[PDB]
């Protein structure tokens, strides 16, 4: 995004770099931050043949998508629902992560603008 | 040279984990691709196998 | 047969761009020497030619009423349940 | 407007900007004048055989079987030994081959010394 | 054998005193007869060599050529027997009696039991070629390429033949199963070193390696036709046959002094298809395409694994079939143009349909595409070399990839153009000559379903 | 100038030459003179079958054509690459493998006769 | 398509002359030659081949295209190119 | 021979217009600007001097260089043009022929036999074309790479069986 | 107007 | 030699047309915007963008566990 600008041509360190975070701590400064969960247990997940890249934590809002797209054949325009569920699903743990992105890009500056905060009156 | 700026394409999507979308750019490239050829063809053959781009016009109607 | 040629005194520069390129050549005190000769490239069934964006819409005409019986059946559908 | 058209071995210098055409003198339109005289007699007496009925053969081109004799024998009966032709025998001949001999026995000696060691493995290589 | 070797001696005194103009076909008759029987030998069991008697035997590498040298004898005879039938009776039937005895020579040679019996059979091969080039030949030059060919081979062969008597005394007997079954470690020394240099270069002179190569270009093109298959298509295996046979005590010596003719011919093998791409001469140009071809399978020999081993025959038989192939293709040309230059005769596909056909699946067998013999052979070799040395495969798909533009070379030159103008005496192919090209191709395309029959002695 | 008039004459034969040459090249009536060959019994029957030309013969016409075509070049050839993959590779073992059905949890399997337990609830995700 | 006939050129030769205006249309005889009569300048033919090199869709050579002075000449070598045999 | 300075720059207004077809594309924008190149062709009509002509040329000849079109438009049956030797993969020269087996020369009995006509004729007249051209030889060899034609009556022109019985342009 | 056509003999 | 040529040669002149091809040419290209807005209007999600993206700014520190300056 316009991050990047900032990052390049801005001084790099208040942006991030994904490659590395995160670095601090999450569940530091989190008040009981609560854990993830999937439904899809692991065996049926493997049963699914469901691809790596696709085994999110929302994963199982494919495992309906193929059972309706597999039973409802020969309609292929129907299974739209469900489909648009998974998408929106995944707009859930994609909206997610642009929290914790900021998270990370917020507490560069706190930590470092209080850097300079502690030791410039000594 | 539209086509091998097609197949340019296929292979960037393949440089970012996305080799099945190139096999489905692989699928729409070969319809409508081809049928630019024959197309093509219908009107080199017609203008007594003309092919250059400036010998050519008034073919919409 | 024998593909009879066209005439010959129907292939002028009138209401062509060639007149234009005549009196532009006149102008600067030249005399156009094969003007009438492309004449049946604009003359003829060969002229008023679509622009370009107009012959991207080819058949928008009819594609839009389409929509509208369309879109009917879609109301009605609608309506229906 | 915009600088000339320098030439090279691989782009050639075009005949319509040459100063030969431009610049003729009296005793160039001489030497000139009967290049065609010398082709005509070699094309009149080509054409003199090709439209022979009685030949039922081939016609032989003496500068083809030149070009083949020059090409094949004529080649060491005319070769002078110098210095040019040593260093590029030498250059062109012994040269690569200690050139690709110290590179693969480097390698070979990178390899054997690397796998001694227990550096490469190759538990599923067994093929080979 | 003596099932095999008899009935090719008995056809010696059968075509002199056969009928005045019956030569022809009765020598074809038997002669293809007899290859029929040495099919017999393409069998081979678990991993003991098929052993008839003492002085013969046979395995999966000796009756793979055994069946190619009888299989090629009917080929030479049509192949010839165009202008030699302007001759006397007794010049043609010396002809035939010398094809004859030059294949006797190698059905021998290649199921010799003992290493002395095989160098005197391989290198008494050079008498029937040796008059082959020099009597019959149709140039000038043939007399320097006779002589050519006869000192090179010999000069390498007299160092084996001392040498060969030197295990004699002292390791005792040299049977081709003795000397396997009593291999004894011949350690690094510089008697060891010339003891090896003496019995490699003798094979080395006869595949030939990049530099003692120059007895192959002229002995090739100058040879007549009945030669210049054998010489290219069978003889030159012969030396590969010796190759594959005497490494067997040559170990562990053989990697370390191996490096000088590894490099010669990996990197020579570029400069000699370098030669192809720029020729005059088409018999030259398969020649040279030859020597590129065997070069490989010099390369081949020295690593010494069972992958190599196995590309190293299944290049040779197909090259010889190949190289013997493209041979009879300049041979018809030469014929009717009664010259060897590339540009005179540019443009047949327009005058002989079928001529580029066979001519198009030649070149594309030298092309070696899969599953071609010639691509079983080439890429067995590339996997072997690239498992010695990563950096060959530069080396080695280079000519792979040179191989094509000049394969390619004489297919647009003398093919794909327009008709000559000059030129009026081609006639239509005689089913003499396309009879005989089937003979050479369709058992080539046909040995592609079972390449296990000469995929050598470690299938 | 101009062609020269030694040259004008030149063109004017090599013309006329030319237009006969050409006149020789071309093709009498009755060429070529071709010998026949044997005919297969069903080309007479097809050819006093379809002297009428209506869409009585052309239905069938194409259809057989079509039909033996499917017989020579559809089922022919898929009946013995059946019995080659039925009972000549399959006594072979790993010749003919496909991934597992991928099933589901819900729907059950054929053979053990028993339903996948399927998933539990999800979090009411709804748009 | 029937192929470019003798009289189908020449109908089309006089086609693209006439149509010049620079000659008459009354002073049109098939062997005009363009010098004598017509009169038109030495670079004028060079530009009326052009356009019957555009007409029939072919090349006329410069080393023939400047002999080529008559309109029977023209459909000459029109015809003789193209292989023209009533 | 030598190209004499009138033909060289009637070659430039040949080539030159044809270049601008590659630029000017438009039939409108063509007609213009060839009128414009025409007259200032003719504007300089009038040098008595042969060296100034020379070196009017010597800056066409460069102006005609660069502005060249890069893909300039030359016809597909010509040099670079996408149909030159399109269809000469068919041009199997007519003496072929006779190496035709006798049933497939029977296939064709008139064409053959006019062949024969051809064929005797061409022997007849062969022998006259012979001696015509020494009848007129110029001292010294032939001089030009023309051939002189046909000059008596009943005699076919010199050197003519290759010029008329070429395979047609067209042989398919 | 069909006319000869000049071809090589493929009869061998 | 025989017929068989529905369309004669032009000079200089329009070519002549006939009904078959000028009706198929206007039906598909006709057809082609009725797919164009027929699948626009069921699904104009799919080229708008359906899920909006949000201000990553207008996301306050509370839901984003930032604790504040004072510590
Ligand atoms: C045309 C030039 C040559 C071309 C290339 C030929 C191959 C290169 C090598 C040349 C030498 C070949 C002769 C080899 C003879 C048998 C080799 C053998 O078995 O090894 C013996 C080693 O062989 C030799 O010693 C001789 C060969 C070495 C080279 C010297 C002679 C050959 C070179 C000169 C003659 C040939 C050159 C041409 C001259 C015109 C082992 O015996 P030993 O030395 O251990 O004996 C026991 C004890 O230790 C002391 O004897
Ligand atoms: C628009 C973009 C263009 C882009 C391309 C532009 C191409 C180059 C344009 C500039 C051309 C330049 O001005 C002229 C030159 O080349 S050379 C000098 C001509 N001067 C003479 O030749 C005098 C002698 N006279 C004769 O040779 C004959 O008289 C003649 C054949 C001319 C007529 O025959 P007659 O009638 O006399
Ligand atoms: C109206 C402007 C639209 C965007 C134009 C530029 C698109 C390419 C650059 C942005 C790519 C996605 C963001 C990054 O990261």
């Amino acid at each position: 995004g316009a991050h990047l600008a900032r990052r390049y041509l801005g001084d790099a360190s208040k942006e991030p770099d994904p490659l590395r975070m995160p670095t601090f701590p999450p569940d530091y400064g989190f008040p009981e931050r609560k854990e993830r969960e999937m439904v899809a247990t692991q065996q049926e997940m493997n049963d699914a043949q469901l691809m790596l890249q696709q085994r999110d934590y929302c994963a199982h809002y494919l495992i309906q998508l193929l059972k309706c797209k597999r039973d409802s054949f020969p309609n292929f325009l129907a299974c739209k629902h469900e489909q648009h569920d998974w998408d929106y699903c995944e707009h859930l743990d994609y909206v997610k992560r642009m929290k914790e992105f900021e998270r990370e890009r917020r507490l560069l500056q706190r930590k470092k603008r209080r850097e300079q905060r502690e030791a410039e009156m000594a | 040279f539209s086509t091998s700026s097609q197949l340019g394409l296929m292979m960037v999507t393949i440089g970012i984990n996305q080799p099945h979308l190139a096999f489905l750019h692989i699928c729409m490239h070969a319809f409508f691709k081809a049928m630019l050829f024959m197309c093509s063809g219908s009107i080199i053959h017609s203008l007594n196998d003309e092919q250059d781009i400036r010998k050519m016009g008034g073919l919409y109607k | 047969s024998k593909m009879e040629l066209p005439d010959y005194k129907q292939w002028k520069i009138e209401g062509t761009p060639l007149e234009t390129v005549q009196e532009k050549l006149a102008a600067r005190g030249l005399r156009d020497p094969w003007g009438r000769n492309e004449a049946w490239r604009y003359s003829g069934g060969f002229a008023n030619n679509v622009s370009f964006v107009g012959a991207l819409l080819k058949g928008f005409k009819w594609g839009f009423a389409a929509f509208v019986v369309a879109v009917g059946a879609e109301y009605y559908l609608e309506s229906q349940n | 407007s915009f600088p000339k058209y320098k030439p090279s071995r691989l782009a050639t210098l075009p005949a319509t900007l040459d100063p030969a055409e431009y610049d003729i003198s009296p005793e160039t339109r001489k030497a000139q004048a009967e290049r065609l005289a010398i082709r005509s007699r070699l094309k009149r007496e080509y054409l003199l055989q090709y439209n022979d009925p009685n030949r039922l053969g081939v016609i032989e081109d003496p500068a083809l079987i030149r070009w083949t004799y020059a090409r094949s024998a004529n080649i060491y009966p005319n070769f002078r030994p110098t210095p040019k032709t040593s260093l590029l025998g030498a250059l062109f001949g012994i040269g690569p081959l200690f050139f690709w001999y110290y590179v693969f026995k480097t390698d070979r000696d990178k390899k054997e010394k690397l796998i001694q060691e227990g550096k490469l493995d190759q538990t599923f290589n067994i093929s080979y | 054998m003596l099932k095999i070797i008899i009935p090719t001696t008995m056809l010696l005194p059968m075509t002199w005193m056969s009928k005045h103009n019956m030569i022809w076909i009765n020598a074809t008759v038997h002669s293809l007869l007899i290859s029929l029987i040495s099919l017999s030998l393409l069998n081979q069991l678990g991993e003991n060599s098929l052993n008839f008697s003492l002085t013969f035997f046979s395995d999966s590498l000796s009756a793979p050529l055994l069946v190619l040298t009888t299989w090629l004898l009917p080929l030479m005879l049509m192949a010839s027997q165009s202008h030699l039938s302007k001759e006397t009776t007794t010049r043609k039937k010396l002809y035939i009696t010398m094809l004859i005895l030059l294949q006797l020579f190698l059905i021998m040679t290649f199921t010799a039991t003992e290493l002395i019996l095989f160098y005197i059979l391989f290198e008494a091969t050079l008498v029937p070629t040796l008059i082959i080039i020099t009597r019959w030949g149709n140039q000038t030059e043939r007399l320097n390429a006779g002589l050519y060919f006869l000192f090179y081979t010999l000069a390498g062969s007299l160092p084996l033949l001392v040498a060969l008597v030197y295990i004699q005394n002292t390791t005792g007997s040299l049977n081709f199963l003795i000397i396997h079954y009593w291999s004894h470690p011949l350690s690094n020394s510089w008697s060891n070193i010339f003891m090896w240099l003496a019995c490699i270069m003798a094979f080395m002179v006869k595949m030939p390696l990049y530099g003692l190569h120059l007895w192959l270009p002229k002995a090739h093109v100058e040879a007549p036709i009945a030669g210049s298959m054998v010489l290219a298509a069978v003889l030159l295996k012969l030396g590969g046959y010796g190759m594959m046979r005497i490494t067997t005590i040559l170990n562990p010596l053989t990697n370390y002094m191996a490096y000088p003719f590894l490099m010669l011919s990996m990197w020579g093998m570029i400069m000699t298809s370098s030669i192809c791409l720029r020729q005059t001469d088409l018999k030259s140009l398969i020649a040279y395409s030859s020597v590129s071809h065997m070069a490989l399978v010099i390369v081949a020999i020295m690593i010494q694994t069972p992958w190599s081993f196995m590309g190293a025959t299944a290049l040779m038989i197909a090259h010889g079939l190949t190289s013997s192939m493209l041979f009879c293709l300049a041979n018809t040309n030469y014929e009717r143009v009664h010259s060897r230059t590339m540009i005179l005769a540019r443009g047949l596909q327009t005058l002989l349909p079928l001529m580029a056909t066979w001519w198009l699946m030649a070149s594309l067998t030298n092309l070696a595409l899969p599953p071609s013999i010639n691509l079983i052979g080439e890429l067995f070799i590339i996997t072997a070399s690239f498992s010695w040395s990563n950096i060959t495969i530069i080396l080695m798909g280079m000519n792979m990839m040179i191989t094509a533009l000049y394969s390619l070379y004489m297919l647009i030159t003398t093919q794909r153009g327009k008709y000559t103008h000059h030129i009026n005496n081609i006639k239509a192919s005689f089913t003499r000559e396309n009879a005989l090209m089937a003979l050479h191709i369709l058992p080539l395309l046909l040995l592609t379903l079972n390449p296990k029959m000469i995929l050598g002695p470690l299938y | 100038s101009g062609y020269t008039p030694d040259e004008k004459l030149r063109l004017q034969q090599l013309r006329e030459l030319r237009r006969r040459w050409l006149k020789d090249q071309e093709l009498s009536p009755r060429e070529p003179v071709l010998p026949p060959r044997r005919v297969w019994p069903m080309e007479q029957f097809w050819n006093k079958f379809l002297q009428d030309g209506a869409p009585w013969k052309n239905v069938i016409y194409k259809t057989y054509r079509h039909s033996i075509f499917a017989v020579t070049h559809v089922l022919i050839p898929v009946w013995i690459i059946h019995y080659y993959l039925k009972y000549h590779v399959t006594a072979k073992p790993y010749t003919v493998v496909e991934r597992k059905p991928r099933i589901f949890p819900g729907d059950t399997i054929l053979e053990t006769g028993e339903v996948i337990p399927l998933m539990k609830e999800f979090p009411d995700q709804h748009h | 398509a029937p192929p470019l006939t003798l009289e189908a050129i020449k109908d089309r030769v006089l086609y693209v002359l006439k149509l010049y205006d620079k000659i008459d249309p009354e002073k049109l005889s098939v062997n005009s030659h363009f010098m004598k009569d017509l009169g038109l300048d030495s670079l004028d033919q060079v530009e009326i081949i052009m356009a019957m090199e555009d007409e029939f869709g072919f090349e006329i050579p410069d080393i023939d295209a400047e002999k080529l002075m008559c309109p029977q000449e023209i459909v000459d070598y029109i015809a003789d190119k193209k292989d023209v045999y009533e | 021979a030598y190209l004499t300075h009138q033909q060289k720059v009637l070659r430039l207004y040949k080539r030159a217009l044809r270049h601008l077809e590659s630029w000017c594309v438009h039939r409108d924008k063509y007609r213009y600007f060839a009128c414009l190149m025409r007259a200032r062709f003719d504007e300089h009509k009038n040098e008595k001097d042969m060296v100034k002509a020379t070196q009017l040329l010597r800056q066409a000849e460069e102006e005609f260089w660069y502005g060249q079109h890069p893909q300039p438009y030359i016809f597909p049956e010509s040099p670079g043009g996408t149909s030159y030797e399109r269809y000469e993969c068919y041009k199997v020269p007519e003496w072929c022929l006779d190496d035709w087996h006798p049933s497939e020369k029977a296939m064709y009995p008139d064409y053959f036999a006019k062949r024969e006509q051809w064929k005797r004729l061409r022997r007849e007249s062969w022998e006259r074309e012979v001696k015509q051209l020494q009848e007129e030889t110029p001292p010294g060899g032939p001089r030009t790479e023309a051939l002189p034609p046909a000059r008596k009556e009943g005699d076919l022109p010199p050197l003519w069986w290759h010029i008329v019985t070429r395979p047609r342009e067209r042989p398919m | 107007k069909r006319l000869f056509i000049i071809k090589p003999s493929g009869f061998y | 030699a025989g017929g068989g040529v529905h369309i004669e040669p032009r000079y200089r002149q329009f070519p002549q047309l006939t009904r078959s091809q000028l009706i198929q040419a206007e039906f598909f290209s006709a057809t082609m915007w009725f797919w164009i807005l027929w699948r626009f209007w069921h699904d104009s999600d799919a080229v708008l963008g359906h899920f909006p993206y949000p201000d990553p700014s207008q996301w306050t520190d509370e839901e984003l566990g930032i604790l504040p300056d004072d510590e």
